[PDB]
């Protein structure tokens, strides 16, 4: 995260730290006690499916304080419409082998139903992003969660506005582009999260961009409303053997 | 009625046959009396975050 500021903490208490082997792969989003909301493309490189740990808790990643919780992911379930390597239909649906517990640090984002997000939640302007990514471009990731406001785009207006690939009906634009504050590549997958009469709620997955808090440019980011039926759907389904799974889509 | 001001719900909406609208809420909540509002049922809703809550 560019140009934001530390999370205070146990105000992000539905982020999620994934890790390959112990090392920082990318943020994700907690939905309920068991699933994990996440980017597809956090996975192109996987082959050690068994070492995925998500953690639940995390603030800052020098010290254990007692509150972070870590879990081992039992399945990856991607639509069957992304192609590895591409931009759209960026978004992963994870299932922990055990249920993480609801504490005052660990408490799960809540996922909207369609109607609700396309009416109401996408006209919200201003919503929070945050991870353990890039501080600049090119520079170190953070050691304490990092948080940024960012105001939402039609996508006319961020087309009109840009300095490439496409913006589909499944994503959406959202910050800056003034090169001042941004999400990053460590951020991946991360919650693009929305308030609305006291309670928040999950709109986007921190997705791609060209460059971090490059001039011209903005965030783009997973329109989440396109697959509430389908995380829906899969989370009443009974597991599979393999870690990956993909998925019919829509 | 629901693509307006959402309803006037706090949480979901649904318009049913006619001038009849139905406000609902996401799981761990239940809806007062007033027909619009959502309350927490459990400890630890969805969307809230307890450090503030409690303050
Ligand atoms: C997913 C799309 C296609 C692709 O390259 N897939 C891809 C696959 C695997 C990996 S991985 O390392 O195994 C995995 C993260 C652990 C990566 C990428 C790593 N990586 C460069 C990324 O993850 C980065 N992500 C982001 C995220 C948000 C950004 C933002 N908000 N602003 C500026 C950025 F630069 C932002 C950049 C990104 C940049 C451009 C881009 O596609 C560019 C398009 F032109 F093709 C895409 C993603
Ligand atoms: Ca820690």
């Amino acid at each position: 995260i560019v140009g934001g500021k530390v999370c205070p903490k146990g105000e992000c208490p539905w982020q999620v730290l994934l890790l390959v082997n112990g090392a920082q792969l990318c943020g994700g989003t907690l939905i309920n006690t068991i699933w994990v909301v996440s980017a597809a493309h956090c996975f192109d490189k996987i082959k050690n499916w068994r070492n995925l740990i998500a953690v639940l808790g995390e603030h800052d990643l020098s010290e254990h304080d007692g509150d972070e919780q870590s879990r081992r992911v039992a399945q990856v379930i991607i639509p069957s419409t992304y192609v590895p390597g591409t931009t759209n239909h960026d978004i992963a649906l994870l299932r922990l082998h055990q249920p993480v517990v609801l504490t005052d640090h660990v408490v799960p984002l809540c996922l909207p139903e369609r109607t609700f997000s396309e009416r109401t939640l996408a006209f919200v302007r201003f919503s929070l992003v945050s991870g353990w990514g890039q501080l600049l471009d090119r520079g170190a990731t953070a050691l304490e969660l990092m948080v940024l406001n960012v105001p939402r785009l039609m996508t006319q207006d961020c087309l009109q506005q840009s300095r490439s690939p496409n913006i589909t009906e499944y994503m959406f634009c959202a910050g800056y582009s003034d090169g001042s504050k941004d999400s990053c590549k460590g951020d991946s997958g991360g919650p693009h999260a929305t308030h609305y009469r006291g309670t928040w709620y999950l709109t986007g997955i921190v997705s791609w961009g060209q460059g971090c808090a490059t001039v011209g440019h903005f965030g783009v980011y997973t329109r989440v409303s396109q697959y509430i039926e389908w995380l829906q759907k899969l989370m009443r389904s009974e597991p599979r053997p393999g870690v990956l799974l993909r998925a019919p889509f829509p | 009625i629901c693509v307006n001001e959402n309803g006037g719900c706090e949480q979901y909406c649904s318009d049913h046959t006619g001038t009849k609208r139905s406000c609902r809420c996401h799981e761990g909540y239940s809806l007062l009396a007033d027909g619009v509002s959502c309350t927490p049922t459990v400890e630890y809703p969805c969307g809230k975050i307890p450090i503030l809550e409690k303050r």
